[PDB]
């Protein structure tokens, strides 16, 4: 049973909760059956929780997912609650651009969790500032919300449901996509929000148009990242491992560093 | 100018 297990809370449809077994904080996410896009197997589940269960693990990058139960019209998603927390969305929105040290560490945080999705066989396809927590204490970063990913495959993907600003242009023009190198598009376009304050493109006509303007003081070689990230073939972008070892990537703090020095 | 989150679903 749901309801003698935890004592939910109010609302965050996610809410607050602790686990009665321990009291561990943890996040406590319904979804109806009748929205949900793809499903899977593992036991017929919605494809979320399949591919929360394939990178759940001992790696602290992307959210775990503790349990689920079956309900006649919905899933119910036990998640990990870090406290405190903010995501990254209000974090840039209250503090503004963020230093390039700063944004140094979180978006290479942001890549090794992404990583570990891809190793995981996990393509997450909603790479953005809401769905990042910020462990405020451990300076650590969380991916969250699978709620549009997909298995990774090597072959043409048709279908998206992610967030439209942070999709790949070959998406806008040919509704159809790759998924590393489109990941790579939402990690440009999330650097960008990092280091700019808010993210580069609204409009679809902004996405195609392959013009990167910067509205904040950028290092020359942070730029060149972003502007790689952001080239409008997808296989002129860089791989992981080349975004990795790219200049800007080099000397990145500690997460305990970064809490320290950016957090507490 | 509005900088404002954007649903995904
Ligand atoms: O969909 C998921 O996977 C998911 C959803 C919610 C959480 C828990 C959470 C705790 O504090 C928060 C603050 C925020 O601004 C957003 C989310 C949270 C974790 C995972």
């Amino acid at each position: 049973p749901l309801e003698s297990q935890y004592q939910v809370g109010p609302l965050l449809s996610v809410y607050s909760g602790i686990r009665v077994s321990d009291n561990l904080p943890v996040a406590i996410k319904h979804v109806e059956k009748d929205r949900i896009s793809d499903w899977g197997e593992l036991t017929r589940v919605p494809m979320e929780v399949v591919l929360l269960k394939k990178v759940s693990s001992g790696f602290s990058g992307v959210i775990r997912l503790l349990d689920w139960f079956e309900r006649p019209d919905s899933f119910v998603l036990i998640l990990e609650r870090p406290e405190p927390v903010q995501d990254l969305f209000d974090f840039i929105t209250e503090r503004g651009a963020l230093q390039e040290e700063l944004a140094r560490s979180f978006f290479w945080q942001v890549l090794e969790a992404v990583r570990h999705c891809h190793n995981c066989g996990v393509l997450h396809r909603d790479i953005k500032d809401e769905n990042i927590l910020i462990d405020l204490n451990r300076g650590e970063l969380k991916l969250i919300d699978f709620g549009s990913g997909a298995l990774l495959k090597d072959t043409v993907y048709t279908d998206f449901d992610g967030t439209r600003v942070y999709s790949p242009p070959e998406w806008i023009r040919y509704h159809r996509y790759h998924g590393r190198s489109a990941a790579v598009w939402s990690l440009g376009i999330l650097l960008y929000d990092m280091v700019c304050g808010d993210i580069p493109f609204e409009h679809d006509e902004e996405i195609i148009g392959g013009q990167v303007f910067f509205r904040q003081r950028v290092s020359s070689e942070c730029q060149h990242l972003i502007r790689w990230c952001l080239a409008l073939r997808p296989s002129d972008r860089p791989t992981f491992e080349e975004i990795q070892n790219h200049p800007w990537m080099q000397d990145v703090l500690l997460p305990q560093e970064t809490a320290e020095i950016h957090l507490h | 100018r509005k900088r404002r989150r954007h649903p995904s679903g």
